[PDB]
RNA sequence: GCGCCGGAGCCUCGGUUGGCCUCGGAUAGCCGGUCCCCCGCCGGGGUCCGGUGCGGAGAGCCCUUCGUCCCGGGAAACGGGGCGGCCGGAAAGGGGGCCGCCCUCUCGCCCGUCACGCACCGCACGUUCGUGGGGAACCUGGCGCUAAACCAUUCGUAGACGAC
RNA sequence: UUGGUAAGCAGAACUGGCGCUGCGGGAUGAACCGAACGCCGGGUUAAGGCGCCCGAUGCCGACGCUCAUCAGACCCCAGAAA
RNA sequence: GCGGUGCGCCGCGACCGGCUCCGGGACGGCUGGGAAGGCCCGGCGGGGAAGGUGGCCCGGGGGCCCCGGGUGUUACAGCCCG
């Protein structure tokens, strides 16, 4: 039970099944993506251990 | 709130003798005796002076409607010697 | 907002970018209260919105280095100041305690505004910690404890650790 | 001239409220109260002794009634005391709230 | 293996929780003296709770309906079946090792335990009401109170007698203490040292 | 475990017993030794994880510990017979042993008396 | 019937968590349910429960509040250490400790003088009966 | 032919692996002593002394088991061991101990000297309560016992037939 | 969001369910909350729970509020105000 | 002997590698180049008041000591800031 707009953005960062994960390089377009998949999701800026 | 110290002191004359065993104070003096128990309060009715010529009560850590005993238990031993000295005689007419 | 934890006392200063009409805008520094710097910077940008005009598509954050006590093994009456949402209203007060730290006052705070008026922790603001001298001091509870010679004896001890034979030959003491 | 285990009570299957799971026991070791009590008994070698109608032989003794069901504590379970089970012979529920016998012998003292 | 246990000052509902464990595991238990178990809050509530459980009779054919007892026996029994899963035979079974009795009449001469939990000194404030089982079940028609007192009063009597004796016991040994305590200054002194006395 | 540490035989037809430690095999299994006499148990093999150790250490540092009884000297034959051979190994092994456990203030009713379980007396608390 | 006070000067020893089996010092009432320290015995200024802390009766004397220092010339002047040593409260501290330490040799060693020191007074305990008897006729 | 008292095997039902022989109860207060004294029939208060995170503490108390032989030390010398007075006890009555004897050992309980005992060759149900419950039969003596019920026939204080 | 005092009533927009669909949870059940399924061994979880019934607080879990002769105990939900 | 194949039924141990849950020792960096406290009333130098130490009187109870108030900035205690 998804929203169709939230299917297609989940789809285009290869997130499609639960507890899986990605890089992410960031500027306007790549936030923007993620204010409307942001409650299926978390992210953070990651460290040279993880 | 919790009001951590409350009490009141009651003094006897040149005139009776009381003592006590827990809460259950016992009175004797030109016309008489009595007990009577408060084993339902949670109190320290401690006995000092010498000659035992004053009673105490204290009542540590209370709320509202348990910092009234303490004044109604040290009314109480009031209408005990108050009897015991003088002693209690009510009256009343026939009306019609 | 949730209330986990103690709350640290945070210093999050935040100015504006600097466009171009007039070179420099002025920084804005705030006493924020949180258990972590991800809620001392973004419930800081809900009080910053509404006395200026700065939401957070223009807006940067210079400072968020976690303050500590200066005194803290000593006692202190704070006097705070509070802000509340009824469920009929709205309303201002102010409100006392003692602890040894700015902190931990604020904490007590907000879990005794749980308990008296069912205000959940997104309902209650601290407009003012502020600590108060002894004679100063307005309300009844707070005053009892300016007392140098206190003398209080633990009465009915109430017994703790009954599952620890589970059954047993001696009925307990409660007097200690 | 006396014992050589510690009592215990089979005492349920591993389960959640609705569905029971049946490769796994759940014994109430005797004296052991919380978890931190229970690093001892872990591994160590468990028994549930019973008795049929027919001869059973041994292994150093004669060809009589009693039989054993064998098996292995695994880990702890719960906050209280408890511990789990894992014997090779799946066990009767005759056995709730019976005797069985874990053993001190693979010790690591 | 068997466990005893004097109900003076013991709550209702909880005991039961108690209690009804053991009993799954295995243990057989005995609850004595019933007439003392008491129960939280005001005995108006205890008395009106309980008389309008009287009320539910089958109302087309009373003699099958919910069997109301009266004696503080099968009171507490009651409510120990309540918290087992008493349709089954596992239930069924377990309630063959609990057997609970009136005064405490033949198990009298055991020393007979104390749960501290569900004590009530323990688990309810000084400031409180509360009802006992007794006074109850003789304020909704029990028909033996003042017999399973007469009996009870005998048996203080006879305890007391036992007691007065057992410490005299005691007056011929710490004696015997300091009769012995040179000529065995040996096998006095190495207990001492791991601590089994002092 | 160390050599000379006193250690409890758990499963044979020795069960329980209070058994002295000699020296490690090559096989790997222990030499679990009892003085014949006060026990009822010779020279034989244990295996580390069927003996409980224990808190008591006598010293065998300066006694004499045969080399020709090795591993293989005891691996089994086939009414076994206790042979002249292992009679000279009984009685020799031992009696260096003897003179260091009597010494100590009543340690030869220990040995021959068997530790068993009670109540009150719990594996998973107590010292031993 | 009160005799042991929370009493600015008390000593408690700690019944349970982390500090256990130390005595510490009184200093600072905050509150309701919560003082405030124990220098010679190895505890460090810090607030602490009363649902933690059974009274000894041990008061020493600074005033109602002060640093490391002048408590340190409060309880070096009462000696306080020497004096929870010869406590009954505190052998049977160290009478009972000592049976967690004992071995399983001590323990069989202690069952064999147990089974002939009870053998004598069993034996004493007859010849004062059977004399109390001979008495009243 | 049933039933009390004192050897040799078979079917069958399974559970368990040492005992606690007891004040009355307070909880803002207990427990143990000996009590000089006053009221009671051996007993209750009062007075004085210990102790109180129970140490006259279920954070407790008891029993404790590889076996024998020779020689000493301690403890015991009022002990260990197996025929009879006489009471104990009713709420659902316990295989209770005081007093003679037939008798009987110098052992039993702790620390030593004296060696021997399937020493079965590294391993699983191992050790009890147990002479356990239920019952087909075989005994061997000893003490001694030959009834009612169902029905049929009759009554009418009863009845549809059964019951009474 | 239209009609109707309102209806577990008549009628339309966007998305997601049910019908066709079992599984943990809400005692109870098409639609509510978690997650979508080949036969099984270890491991950790969601939503929900941890007195007994019933797996799991048998933590020396924290600070307050409340007595009821009709107390109180969880999204849709199953009793009500001036 | 050297190579392959496995045991009649029931069993134990050892070291090797994949996956998990745990337990124990040590080491560095940061900050307000952490915050506070510790030890030589730190050594000279002023000020301030209370949850008033000395002491001085008044009240109020006993064998020279406690209990209930007032006075006021170091005396036979402490406390906060240069």
């Amino acid at each position: 039970g998804v929203s169709p707009k939230v299917r297609k953005v989940l789809q285009l960062l290869r997130l499609r099944q639960i507890f899986n994960g990605t890089f992410v390089k960031l500027n306007k377009a790549s936030i923007n993506m993620l204010r409307i998949v942001e409650p299926y999701i978390a992210w953070g800026y990651p460290n040279l251990k993880s | 709130m919790k009001t951590i110290l409350s009490n009141q002191t009651v003094d006897i004359p040149e005139n009776v003798d009381i003592s006590l065993k827990g809460r259950t104070v016992i009175v004797k003096g030109p016309r008489g005796t009595l007990r009577r128990d408060f084993n339902h309060i949670n109190v320290e009715l401690s006995l000092l002076g010498k000659k035992k010529k004053r009673l105490r009560v204290d009542k540590w850590w209370g709320n509202r409607k348990e910092l009234a005993t303490v004044r109604t238990i040290c009314s109480h031993v009031q209408n005990m010697i108050k009897g015991v000295t003088l002693g209690f005689r009510y009256k009343m007419r026939s009306v019609y | 907002m949730k209330a986990s934890g103690t709350l640290r006392e945070y210093k999050v200063v935040g100015r504006c970018l600097p466009t171009p009409k007039c070179r420099t805008p002025p920084l804005y520094r705030m006493r924020i209260f949180a258990p972590n710097h991800v809620v001392a910077k973004s419930r800081f940008w809900y009080f910053v919105s509404q006395l200026k005009k700065m939401k957070k598509s223009s807006g940067e954050i210079v400072y968020c280095g976690q303050v500590f006590e200066k005194s803290p093994l000593r006692v202190k009456n704070f006097g705070i100041w509070l802000r509340y949402d009824s469920r009929s209203g709205t309303h201002n007060m102010y409100r006392e305690y003692r602890d040894l730290t700015t902190a931990g006052a604020v904490t007590q705070c907000y879990r005794d505004m749980g308990a008296r008026h069912r205000a959940r922790a997104h309902s209650i603001q601290i407009m003012k910690v502020e600590e108060i001298a002894a004679s100063k001091c307005r309300r009844p509870a707070v005053k009892q404890f300016h007392d140098s010679k206190i003398k209080f004896p633990l009465p009915h001890r109430v017994l703790r650790r009954q599952h620890k034979p589970r059954f047993t030959t001696k009925r307990p003491n409660t007097f200690f | 001239s006396g014992r050589l285990w510690c009592k215990a009570i089979f005492a349920g299957y591993k389960r959640g409220l609705r569905n029971q799971r049946e490769h796994t026991a759940l014994l109430k070791i005797e004296g052991v109260y919380a978890r931190d009590e229970t690093e001892f008994y872990l591994g160590k070698r468990c028994a549930y002794v019973y008795k049929a109608k027919n001869n059973t032989v041994t292994p150093g003794g004669k060809p009589n009634k009693t039989r054993v069901i064998w098996g292995k504590v695994t880990r702890a379970h719960g906050n209280s005391g408890m511990v789990r089970a894992k014997f090779r012979s799946n066990l009767p529920a005759k056995a709730i709230g019976h005797r069985i016998r874990v053993m001190l012998y693979p010790s690591r003292i | 293996q068997v466990l005893v246990l004097d109900g003076r000052g013991h709550l209702l509902g909880r005991l039961a929780a108690i209690v009804a464990k053991q009993v799954l595991l295995g243990r057989k238990v005995v609850v004595v003296r019933c007439e003392g178990i008491n129960i939280s809050g005001n005995f108006y509530r205890n008395k009106l709770k309980y008389l309008a459980f009287l009320r539910k009779r089958m109302n087309t054919n009373p003699s099958r309906g919910p069997y109301h007892f009266r004696a503080p026996s099968r009171i507490f029994w009651r409510t120990v079946r309540g918290m087992l899963p008493h349709k089954t035979k596992r239930g069924q079974a377990a309630l063959d090792r609990l057997k609970v009795f009136d005064g405490i009449p033949p198990y009298d001469k055991k020393k007979r335990m104390v749960v501290p939990a569900a004590l009530k000194v323990v688990r309810l404030k000084p400031t409180r009401k509360f009802a006992y089982l007794g006074r109850l079940a003789h304020e909704v028609g029990w028909k033996y109170q003042a017999v399973t007192a007469t009996l009870e009063e005998k048996r203080k009597e006879k305890a007391k007698i036992h007691y007065r004796k057992k410490k005299q016991l005691m007056r011929l040994r710490k004696q015997a203490e300091k009769n012995v305590e040179k000529k065995i200054s040996k096998f006095t002194d190495v207990l001492k040292t791991h601590g089994l006395l002092v | 475990i160390t050599p000379g540490t006193i250690l409890i035989i758990l499963t044979g037809r020795h069960r329980g017993k209070r058994v002295v430690f000699l020296k490690q095999l090559s096989s790997g299994l222990l030499l679990v030794t009892g003085p014949l006499s006060l026990n009822r148990v010779p020279l034989r093999r244990t295996h580390q994880k069927f003996v409980i150790a224990t808190s008591t250490k006598i010293d065998i540092s300066g006694v004499k510990i045969p080399k020709h009884l090795t591993d293989a000297y005891f691996k089994k034959k086939k009414k076994y017979e206790i042979t002249e051979q292992r009679k000279v190994d009984q009685k020799a092994v031992d009696s260096q042993i003897l003179p260091k456990i009597k010494a100590v203030p009543q340690l030869q009713g220990y040995l021959r008396s068997v530790f068993a379980l009670t109540n009150g007396v719990y594996p998973h608390k107590l010292v031993f | 019937v009160f005799r042991r006070f929370v009493e600015v000067g008390r000593v408690a020893y700690v019944s349970f968590g982390p500090h256990a089996g130390k005595l510490v010092a009184i200093v600072d009432v905050i509150d309701q349910n919560r003082a405030l320290d124990g220098p010679c015995t190895r505890v460090r200024r810090q607030a602490m429960p009363f649902k933690c802390m059974q009274l000894t009766d041990f008061i020493l004397k600074f005033p109602h509040s002060a640093r490391q220092k002048y408590v340190r010339k409060a309880w070096e002047k009462a000696d306080i250490n020497t004096k929870w040593a010869a406590t009954r409260w505190a052998k049977k501290i160290e009478a009972r400790e000592r049976k967690a330490k004992m071995t399983d040799f001590d323990r069989y060693k202690v069952m064999k003088a147990k089974k002939m020191r009870n053998r004598i007074i069993k034996n004493e305990v007859k010849k004062l009966q059977r004399a109390a008897l001979l008495k009243a006729s």
